[PDB]
Formats: C-alpha cells, structure tokens, sequence
C-alpha cells in the first residue's frame, strides 16, 4: 500500500477514480481524495486546513487517551471521586478538590481561577511559540518541527518519517471520530465511555444508540 | 502604525512568521488573523471584510441597546421588562410595548404588524446599501459618506484610516461582548448589568465557573 | 409591437428570449433591482444564478462546482424529504391507519411490537429490526452512491449531476435542450424552496412540537392568534 501518489488508497475505494478533485495531489499525509465539499481548493486555505486536521488530531488523541485512561483505572481499583471524564472538571467544587489519582497529597487543587489563569499563561506561550518559534526552535516546520520534538529520532529517514506521518494522521483522525463520538454519546447517555462500551456488551442488541433515539423529540 | 508591516498584530511578539502573504497592512483592523486560512481569495476577503464590518455595526448598536434600558431600569425608570432577552415579549403584556414605560409613546400591540413594517423599511434600505438608491448611486460599500457624513469627521485619508480603525475595533469589541451576551443570558438568565452587579458582589464565587455544571446530561 | 395572442402565452417553441430571465446577464436577481454588482464569477451560466453570494464562499471555481453539486444533491433529497414529510400525515388526516404519521416520530414506530406497518398495514413490509434496516440501507445506499460520484451500472461517463441516460431520463423530458435548460432551473428552485421548507420542518419540530400539517391547520384556524410568535417565549432561558 502506497500512501502516496496517484496510486494512494482513497477513501471510496475502488468508486474512487473520478471523485478525487485535480488539487489533491497524492503529496500529504492521509491524502485519500476527500474533498467533496471543494473546501481545499486553494493551496493557502489547503496548508492551513491541514495544520488545523494535525492540530486538532493531536489534541483528540491526548484526549481520547485522558478520557480513557481515568475510568479504566477507576475500575481497576484507584478511588476517582468523579471519574467520568465529562464531570471531572467538577472536581474542584467538591469537598477535597480534585485530587490527582485520588490521593490527597499529589495535588489537591481547589480554585478554578488560579488553574485557569495558569493555564491561559502557558497556553499562549506555548501556542505563541508554535506559531512563531521560541526556545525549542526559530525557523522549524509550523506542523513537523522535530529537534528539540524527536529526543527519541524516529523520523530522521525521509520514507519512515512519511509512513510515521500517515500513522500519525490516520491514528488522529481516527481519535477525532471517536473524541465526536465521546461528545453525542455522552449527551445522549450521560455515561462514561466505557461504561456505554460495557453495556453495549452486555446487551448488543437493545444497548445500542437506537434505544436512545426517542430521548430529543419535542412533544409539544 | 496599524498599517503596513509593521503593525500591531493578534500574537505581538509572536506574530512575525503567524501572519499570511495576503494579508498586507492595507485594511483596517489587520492583526494577522487568519489561521484558517479563509480569506486567502481577494475576493472572498472582500465580502468577508463587508459582513464584518456589518456585523460589528450591529453589534454596536445592540450593545449599547441592550446595556442602555437596563442602566435607565435602575436608574428609576420602570420598563415593564427591562432585560433585553425579553424586551420582544412585551407586546404580549396587557398593555403591550411602551417605549420607556411611557403609555402614551408608542403602545404597540401586534407584533406581525410591527414584524412587517420592519422587514419592509429593512429591506429597501438593505438593498439601498447593496447597490445604492436616494442617497448614494455608487458609493464605497462599506464607507459610502457623503449622506453618511453630516459631520464630516473623515475627509482626510489619515484621520479617515485611525477612524476606520477605531470603528472596526470598537466593533470588534461590541461583536465579542454581544457574544458574551447571547452565552451568558443563556447561561445565567439574568440581564448582562445584573451580572456586572452579582460579579461585582463576590467575584470570586459567582464567575461563570458557578454556572458550569449547569449543561452536563446526567443520563 | 406584438399581438394579442403572443402577449397571451401561445405557441410554443418559441423560446430562446425566456431562458433570459434565468440565464444570461439581464436575469433575475437575489434582491431583483436592488443587486447592482452580482460576483463576476455568476456569469449566469448556471441554473439558478440569482447572484448571491454575499459570503464570498463560491469564489473559486472548482469550489463553486463542489457546491453546486451540493446544492442540488441537497435539494433533490430536500424535495423527496419534504413530500414525505407531508404524505403519511395527509394520508392519516385522509383516513389511512399510519400509526405514527407525524415525521418526526416516524422512525419510533419501529420499536412497536406490531412492527413498522407502512401504511399502517400489518401485510405490508412489516418491519421490526431497525438494525437490519440500517444494514440493508447501509448496503444499498453506499453502492448508489458510489456509483453516482464515478459511474456504475447506469451509465459511467455521463454528466455527475444530470447524468440523464435510459435510467434517470427515461421518459425524455430534457432531450430538447432549451427545455433541459429551464427544467434545470425548475429543479433549483422547487429544491430550493423544499429545502428551505425542510429548514421550517426541522425548527418547526423542535420548537412547536406538531406535525408540520398540524400546524398548518391550527394556523389556519385562527392565524393571528397562533403564530411563530407564539412559541417565541418558549426557549426562554430560566
Ligand atoms: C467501496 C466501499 C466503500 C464505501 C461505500 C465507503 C464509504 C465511506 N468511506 Mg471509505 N468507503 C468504502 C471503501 C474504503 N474506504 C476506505 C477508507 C476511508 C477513510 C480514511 C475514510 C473513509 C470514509 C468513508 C465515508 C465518506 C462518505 C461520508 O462521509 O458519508 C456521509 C453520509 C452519511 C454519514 C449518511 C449517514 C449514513 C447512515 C445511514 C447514518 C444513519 C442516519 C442517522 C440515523 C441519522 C441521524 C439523525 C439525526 C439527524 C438526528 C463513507 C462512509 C471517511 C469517514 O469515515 O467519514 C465518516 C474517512 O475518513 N473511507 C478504504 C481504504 C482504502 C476503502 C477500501 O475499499
Ligand atoms: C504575546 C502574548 C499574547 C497572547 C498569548 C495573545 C493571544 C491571543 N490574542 Mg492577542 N495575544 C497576545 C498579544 C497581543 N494581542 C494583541 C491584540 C489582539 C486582538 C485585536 C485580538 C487578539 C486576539 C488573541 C487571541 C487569538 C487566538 C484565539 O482566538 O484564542 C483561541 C484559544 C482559546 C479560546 C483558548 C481558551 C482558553 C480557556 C482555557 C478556554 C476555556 C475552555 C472552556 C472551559 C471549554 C469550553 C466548554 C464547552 C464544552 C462549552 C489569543 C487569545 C483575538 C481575540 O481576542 O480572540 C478571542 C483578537 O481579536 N489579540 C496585541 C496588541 C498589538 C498584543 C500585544 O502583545
Ligand atoms: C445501479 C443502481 C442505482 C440506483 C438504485 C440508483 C438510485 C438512485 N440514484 Mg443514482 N442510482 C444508481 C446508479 C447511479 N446513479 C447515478 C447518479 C445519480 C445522481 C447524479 C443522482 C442519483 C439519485 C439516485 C436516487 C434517485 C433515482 C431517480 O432519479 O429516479 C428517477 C428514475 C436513487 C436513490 C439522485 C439522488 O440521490 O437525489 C436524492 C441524484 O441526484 N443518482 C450514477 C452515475 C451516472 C449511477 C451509475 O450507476
Ligand atoms: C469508532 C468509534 C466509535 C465506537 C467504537 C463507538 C461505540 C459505541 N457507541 Mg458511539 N459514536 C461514535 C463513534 C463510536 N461509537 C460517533 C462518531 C458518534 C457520533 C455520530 C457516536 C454516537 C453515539 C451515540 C449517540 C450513542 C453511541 C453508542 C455507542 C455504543 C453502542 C453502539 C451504537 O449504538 O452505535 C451507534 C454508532 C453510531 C451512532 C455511529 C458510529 C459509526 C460506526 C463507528 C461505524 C459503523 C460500524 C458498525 C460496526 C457497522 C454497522 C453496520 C450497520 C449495522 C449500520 C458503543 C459502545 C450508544 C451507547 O452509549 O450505547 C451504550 C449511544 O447512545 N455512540
Ligand atoms: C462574523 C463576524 C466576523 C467576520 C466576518 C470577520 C472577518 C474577518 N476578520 Mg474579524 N473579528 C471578529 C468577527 C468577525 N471577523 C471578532 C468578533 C473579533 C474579535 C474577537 C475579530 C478580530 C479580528 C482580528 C483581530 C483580525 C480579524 C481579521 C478578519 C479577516 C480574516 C479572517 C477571516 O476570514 O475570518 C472569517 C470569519 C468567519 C468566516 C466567521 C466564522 C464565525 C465562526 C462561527 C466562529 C466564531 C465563533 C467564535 C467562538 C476577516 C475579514 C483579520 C484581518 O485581516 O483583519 C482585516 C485580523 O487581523 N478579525
Ligand atoms: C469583554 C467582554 C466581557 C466581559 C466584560 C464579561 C464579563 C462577565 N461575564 Mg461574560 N462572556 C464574554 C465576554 C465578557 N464577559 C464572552 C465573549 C463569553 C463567551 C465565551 C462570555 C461568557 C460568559 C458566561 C457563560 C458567564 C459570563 C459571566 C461574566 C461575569 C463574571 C466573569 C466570568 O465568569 O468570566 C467568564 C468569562 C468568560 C467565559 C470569557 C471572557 C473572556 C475575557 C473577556 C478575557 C479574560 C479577561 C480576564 C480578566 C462578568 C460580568 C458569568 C456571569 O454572569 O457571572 C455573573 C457567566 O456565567 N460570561
Ligand atoms: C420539481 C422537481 C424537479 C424537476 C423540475 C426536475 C427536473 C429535471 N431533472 Mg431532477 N430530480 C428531482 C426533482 C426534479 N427534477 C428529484 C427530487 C430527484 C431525486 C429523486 C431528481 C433526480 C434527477 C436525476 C438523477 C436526473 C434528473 C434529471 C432531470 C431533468 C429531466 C427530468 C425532468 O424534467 O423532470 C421533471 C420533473 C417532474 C415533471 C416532476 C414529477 C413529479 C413526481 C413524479 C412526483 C412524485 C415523486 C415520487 C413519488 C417520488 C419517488 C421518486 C430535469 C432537469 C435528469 C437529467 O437532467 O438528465 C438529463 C437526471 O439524470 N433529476
Ligand atoms: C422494493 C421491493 C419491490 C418488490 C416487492 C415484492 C413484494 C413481494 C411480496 O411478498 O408480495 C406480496 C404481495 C401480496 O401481499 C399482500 O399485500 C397486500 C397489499 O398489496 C396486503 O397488505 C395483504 O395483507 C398482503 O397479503 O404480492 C403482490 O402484491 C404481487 C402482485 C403484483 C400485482 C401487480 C402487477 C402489475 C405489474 C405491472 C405494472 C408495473 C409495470
Ligand atoms: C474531511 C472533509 C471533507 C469534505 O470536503 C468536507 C468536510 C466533510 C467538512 C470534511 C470533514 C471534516 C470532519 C468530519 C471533521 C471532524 C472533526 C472532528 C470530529 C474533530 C474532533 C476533534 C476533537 C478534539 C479536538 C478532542 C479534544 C479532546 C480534548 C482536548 C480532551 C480534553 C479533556 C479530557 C481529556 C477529558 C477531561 O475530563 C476534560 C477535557 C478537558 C474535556
Ligand atoms: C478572525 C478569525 C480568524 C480565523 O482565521 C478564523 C476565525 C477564527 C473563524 C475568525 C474569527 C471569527 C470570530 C471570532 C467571529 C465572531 C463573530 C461574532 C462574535 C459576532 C457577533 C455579532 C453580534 C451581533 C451582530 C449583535 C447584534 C445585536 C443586535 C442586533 C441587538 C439586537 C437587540 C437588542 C439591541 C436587544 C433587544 O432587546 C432585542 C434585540 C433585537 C436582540
Ligand atoms: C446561498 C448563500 C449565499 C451566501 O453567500 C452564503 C450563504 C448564506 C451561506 C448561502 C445560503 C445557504 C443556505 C440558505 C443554505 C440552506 C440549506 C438548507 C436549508 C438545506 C436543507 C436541506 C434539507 C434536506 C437535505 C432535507 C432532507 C430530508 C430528508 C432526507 C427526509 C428524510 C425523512 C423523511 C422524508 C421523513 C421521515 O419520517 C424521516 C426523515 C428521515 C426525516
């Protein structure tokens, strides 16, 4: 499998041939021709759509991964006052604040502000720098900087630091759908994800989305 | 300098390389912003440009009327419903909709009357400013002057280019505040002096971080 | 400078002047004599070019392309789902026994034990799995469109929009090509107003919570008394 070029897997497959428009290039990552919209049609709005697909992949998958990890260790035995991840937010309000791992010496945050106010102060600098180069880099890549990024050097050949960019994005993309997913179905249940996933496997059959499906309808 | 490229931009000291090729100091309000990339066609930064301008004109305007018949509720006037969000469901009062609380003003009564007055004054003048009509055949689309300038405070190009500036920045303001409006009404429930007033009492306890776990499902 | 019976309408065939008022550049306008300068890129080439584009979103060509076939993708489904929505409760106020006719709770007559009867006949498809229904839909719709965005069994290297062969021309109403030129603009704007009133059906439900025919009637019983304005309050923030 190819990746790249003319010959790249496509995203309807073999109904691919004629869908695919001029402008899509078998040159980026995760090009498999899905441009239906014509959203892309400009290589400047092009650039920046693919720095917003990577950026956000990045952010859904570090998040996928802390929405998940949280409640398997919860079962697992580490006391989570609230372990869902769509109320862990509401830790702060509760009696001891929100305690790391459950411990009440890791962290034991208590003020919202104080956190939010950190939090805005190294997110714009750190985002600032993304943008424009600081500390860790001048004139780098704005998406794949490397240096002071690759401690490891995994991408130091240009055809692994290719493949490893496909998995990156198609690892991403895949973290998105499934962020996507953690959001309605956790406005729609109003449980944890793997909790959905345990009843789902439960009772596959009346455990799924459909059993849910009445719960938006207006009724006067 | 709000121009050329040297200006103020949206990052500061960390905008140099943040900033696109197409977007050149030459219109106002230009920080650098377009990370999205959705003004890279001339054309479409065009009408983009039009729609914000229009946009922050409005959302002047809504910001100082939804802020003014507040301050003159306390201030001593009446106004049968004086928090904006419900300013429009007077004219299903007993005595419908009195301008400042004064019977004798206005007194509206239906609102699909009120309704088509108003989609018919809105669409003349909003085509009026499309292409043109009593006052104006032909003028910029954005700064037309001429009717729009009884005063007179732009006709010379550098004060004209620090008064776009201040328009489009002003607007800007208006447009985030009015946003802040739409969110926080819909959060908190309560007219936005009402909430300067309750933030202004305890800060610390009712920010909108008292309001967060407002929206969570709970099955 | 003509007679009666041409001001009146007649004979037929005599169009190459009435496709001006669709196409071309003294056509017909968004705001109609309040558009001066339509987008130099809506030619008026296309069906439907009213020259809006107050957005700017159609700027480049190949993107106006995408969205043009958007557009009509929209509308036709837009079309078909605004005579649906409006069939079963017809039917029902006619006399038909739908069980569920409003569209909106359409799709939780599948959960009754008795099945999804189509027209409220158990004899009739008579479903109960709404998981195999979307299976089989899944199927289906997947290998139509596929076919529809390259080609398949119905024609591959005919048009993406109007491909018009044997299977989706079959009675020829768009050989003549003026007449293919003003059923374009038909097309457009019935699906254009099925889709704006598919936009109404969807508010319409989640504000009034009635079947769109219900609230036509109550509308009609006494129209100033029960309007949109009457659920204006109703999404009051608490
Ligand atoms: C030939 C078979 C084949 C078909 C039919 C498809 C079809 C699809 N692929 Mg694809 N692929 C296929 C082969 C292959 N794909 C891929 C690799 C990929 C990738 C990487 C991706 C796709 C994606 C897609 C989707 C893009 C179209 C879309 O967004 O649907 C839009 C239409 C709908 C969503 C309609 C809904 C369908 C369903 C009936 C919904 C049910 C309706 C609900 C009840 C409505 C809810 C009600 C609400 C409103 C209240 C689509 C499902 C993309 C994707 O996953 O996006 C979603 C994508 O990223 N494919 C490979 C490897 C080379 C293939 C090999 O043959
Ligand atoms: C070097 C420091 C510096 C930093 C970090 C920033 C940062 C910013 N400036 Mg800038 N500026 C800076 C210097 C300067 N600015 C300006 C002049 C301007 C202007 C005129 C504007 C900006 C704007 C912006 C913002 C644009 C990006 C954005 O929209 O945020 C995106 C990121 C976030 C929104 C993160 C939010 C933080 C917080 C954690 C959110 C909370 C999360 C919620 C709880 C989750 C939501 C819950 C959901 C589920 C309901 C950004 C916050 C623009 C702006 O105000 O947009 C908002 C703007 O119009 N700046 C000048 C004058 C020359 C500067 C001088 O140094
Ligand atoms: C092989 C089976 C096949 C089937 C069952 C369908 C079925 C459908 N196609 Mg379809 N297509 C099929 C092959 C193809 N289509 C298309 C191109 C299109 C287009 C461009 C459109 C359809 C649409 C439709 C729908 C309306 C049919 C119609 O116009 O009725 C008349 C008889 C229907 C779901 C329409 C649609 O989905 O709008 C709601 C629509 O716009 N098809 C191509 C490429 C030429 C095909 C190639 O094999
Ligand atoms: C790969 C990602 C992924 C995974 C593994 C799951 C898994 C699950 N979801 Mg989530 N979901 C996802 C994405 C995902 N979802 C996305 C993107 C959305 C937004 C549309 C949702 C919206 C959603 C809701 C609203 C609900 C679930 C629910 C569920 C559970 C029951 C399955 C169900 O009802 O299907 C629903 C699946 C979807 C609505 C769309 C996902 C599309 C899948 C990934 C592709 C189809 C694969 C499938 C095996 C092929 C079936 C063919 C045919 C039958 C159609 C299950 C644990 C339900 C739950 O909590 O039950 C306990 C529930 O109420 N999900
Ligand atoms: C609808 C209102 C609106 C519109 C159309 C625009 C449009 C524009 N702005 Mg303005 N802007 C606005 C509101 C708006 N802005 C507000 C409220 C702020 C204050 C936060 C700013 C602050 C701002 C700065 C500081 C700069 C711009 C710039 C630009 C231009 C390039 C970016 C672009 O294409 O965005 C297109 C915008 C849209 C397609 C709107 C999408 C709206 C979605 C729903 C997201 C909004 C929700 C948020 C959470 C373009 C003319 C840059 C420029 O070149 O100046 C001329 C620039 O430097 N804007
Ligand atoms: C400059 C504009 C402006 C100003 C002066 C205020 C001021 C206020 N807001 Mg509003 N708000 C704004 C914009 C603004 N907001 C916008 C743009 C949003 C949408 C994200 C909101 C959404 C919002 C909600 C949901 C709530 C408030 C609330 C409040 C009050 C408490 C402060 C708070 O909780 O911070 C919240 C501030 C934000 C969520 C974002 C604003 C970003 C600021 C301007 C930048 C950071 C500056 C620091 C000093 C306070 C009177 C709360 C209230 O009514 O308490 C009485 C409340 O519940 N605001
Ligand atoms: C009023 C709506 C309307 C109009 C005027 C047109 C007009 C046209 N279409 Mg479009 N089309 C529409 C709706 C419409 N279509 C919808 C809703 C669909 C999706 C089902 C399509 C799918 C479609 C395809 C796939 C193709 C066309 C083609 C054509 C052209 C020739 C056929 C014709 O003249 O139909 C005139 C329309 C009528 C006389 C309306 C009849 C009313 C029906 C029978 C009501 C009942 C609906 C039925 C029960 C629903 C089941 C289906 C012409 C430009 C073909 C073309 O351009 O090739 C040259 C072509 O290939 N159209
Ligand atoms: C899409 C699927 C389309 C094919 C559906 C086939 C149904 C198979 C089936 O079980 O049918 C079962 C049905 C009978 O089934 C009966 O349906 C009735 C309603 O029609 C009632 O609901 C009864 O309860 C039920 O018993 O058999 C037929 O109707 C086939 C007879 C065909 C008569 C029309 C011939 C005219 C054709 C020429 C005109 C068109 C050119
Ligand atoms: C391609 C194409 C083509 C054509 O042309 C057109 C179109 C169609 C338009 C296109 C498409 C598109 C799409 C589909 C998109 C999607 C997106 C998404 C889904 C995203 C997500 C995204 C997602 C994301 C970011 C996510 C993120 C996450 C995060 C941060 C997290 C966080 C957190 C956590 C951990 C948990 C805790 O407790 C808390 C919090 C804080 C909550
Ligand atoms: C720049 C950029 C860049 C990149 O690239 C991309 C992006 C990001 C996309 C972008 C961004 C954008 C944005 C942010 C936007 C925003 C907007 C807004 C906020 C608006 C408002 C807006 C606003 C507005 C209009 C407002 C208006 C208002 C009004 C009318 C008012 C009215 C009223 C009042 C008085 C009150 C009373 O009782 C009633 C009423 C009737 C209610
Ligand atoms: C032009 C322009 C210009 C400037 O520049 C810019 C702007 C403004 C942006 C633009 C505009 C645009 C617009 C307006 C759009 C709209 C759209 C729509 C409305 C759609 C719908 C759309 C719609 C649609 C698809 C619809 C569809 C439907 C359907 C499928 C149905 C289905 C069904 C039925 C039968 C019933 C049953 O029981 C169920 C169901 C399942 C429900």
């Amino acid at each position: 499998i190819e990746w790249y070029g003319p010959d790249r897997p496509k995203f309807l497959g073999p109904f691919s041939e004629g869908d695919t428009p001029a402008y899509l290039t078998g040159e980026f990552p995760g090009d498999y021709g899905w441009d239906t919209a014509g959203l892309s049609a400009d290589p400047e709005t092009f650039k920046r759509y693919r720095e917003l697909e990577l950026i956000h992949a990045r952010w859904a998958m570090l998040g996928a991964l802390g929405c998940i990890t949280p409640e398997l260790l919860a079962k697992n035995g580490i006391p989570f006052g609230e372990a869902v991840w769509f109320k862990a937010g509401a830790q702060i309000f509760a009696e001891g604040g929100l305690n790391y791992l459950g411990n009440e010496n890791l962290i034991h945050a208590q003020s919202i502000i104080a956190t939010l106010a950190f939090q805005v102060v190294v997110m714009g600098l750190a985002e600032a720098y993304r943008a424009n180069g600081g500390p860790l880099g001048e004139g780098l890549d704005p998406l794949h900087p490397g240096g002071a990024f690759d401690p490891l050097g995994l991408a130091d050949d240009p055809d692994t630091f290719a493949e490893l960019k496909v998995k990156e994005i198609k690892n991403g993309r895949l973290a998105m759908f499934s962020m996507f997913g953690f959001f309605v179905q956790a406005i729609v249940t109003g449980k944890g994800p793997i909790q959905n996933l345990d009843d789902h496997l439960a009772n596959p059959t009346a455990v799924n989305a459909f059993a849910y499906a009445t719960k938006f309808t207006p009724s006067a | 300098e709000f121009y050329g490229p040297n200006r103020a931009k949206w990052l500061g000291p960390y905008s140099e390389n943040a900033t696109p090729a197409y977007l050149t100091g030459e219109f106002p309000g230009d920080y650098g912003w377009d990370t999205a990339g959705l003004s890279a066609d001339p054309e479409t930064f065009k009408r983009y440009r039009e729609l914000e301008l229009i946009h922050a004109r409005w959302a002047m305007l809504g910001a100082l009327g939804c802020i003014t018949p507040e301050l003159l509720a306390k201030s001593g006037t009446q106004f049968g419903e004086a928090v904006w969000f419900k300013a429009g469901a007077q004219i299903f009062s007993e005595g419908g909709l009195d301008y400042l609380g004064n019977p004798s003003l206005v007194h509206a009564q239906n609102i699909v009357a009120t309704l088509a007055v108003q989609v018919i004054l809105m669409g003349l003048v909003e085509g009026y400013r499309v292409n043109g009509g009593p006052a104006g055949e032909g003028l910029d689309p954005l700064y037309p002057g001429e009717s729009f300038d009884p005063l007179g405070l732009a006709d010379d190009p550098d004060t004209f280019a620090e008064l776009k500036v201040k328009e489009i920045k002003n607007g800007r303001l208006a447009m985030f505040s009015m946003f802040g409006f739409f969110v926080q009404a819909i959060v908190t429930g309560k007219g936005p002096i009402q909430n300067l007033d309750d933030h202004l009492s305890n800060p610390t306890v009712n920010n909108a971080f008292a309001f967060a776990t407002k929206f969570t499902p709970s099955a | 400078k003509k007679t009666i019976r041409e001001k009146a309408g007649w004979w037929s065939n005599g169009g190459n002047e009435k496709l001006s008022a669709f196409y071309g550049p003294d056509r017909g306008l968004w705001l109609g004599p309040l558009s001066g300068t339509t987008p130099a890129y809506l030619t008026g080439e296309f069906p439907g070019d009213y020259g809006w584009d107050s957005a700017g979103l159609s700027a480049d060509p190949e993107t106006f392309k995408r969205y043009r076939e958007l557009e009509l993708i929209h509308a036709r489904w837009a079309m078909l789902g605004a005579l649906g929505c409006i069939t079963p409760e017809l039917l029902a106020k006619n006399g038909t026994p739908i069980v569920e006719p409003v569209w909106f709770k359409a799709g939780a007559q599948i959960f009754a034990e008795g099945g999804l009867d189509y027209l409220g006949n158990p004899g009739l498809v008579h479903a109960q799995s709404i998981l195999a229904t979307l299976a089989v839909q899944v199927i289906l719709m997947g290998a139509i469109e596929g076919y529809r965005v390259n080609g398949g069994p119905a024609g591959e290297g005919l048009d993406k929009l109007h491909p018009g062969g044997q299977f989706f021309d079959p009675l020829g109403l768009a050989e003549d090509p003026d007449a293919f030129a003003e059923l374009k603009v038909k097309e457009i704007k019935n699906g254009r107003l099925a889709m704006f009133s598919m936009f109404g059906f969807f508010v319409q439900a989640i504000v009034t919570g009635k079947g769109p025919l219900a609230n036509l009637d109550e509308h009609l019983a006494s129209p100033f008394t029960s309007n949109a304005f009457t659920y204006a309050q109703k999404f009051t923030p608490q």
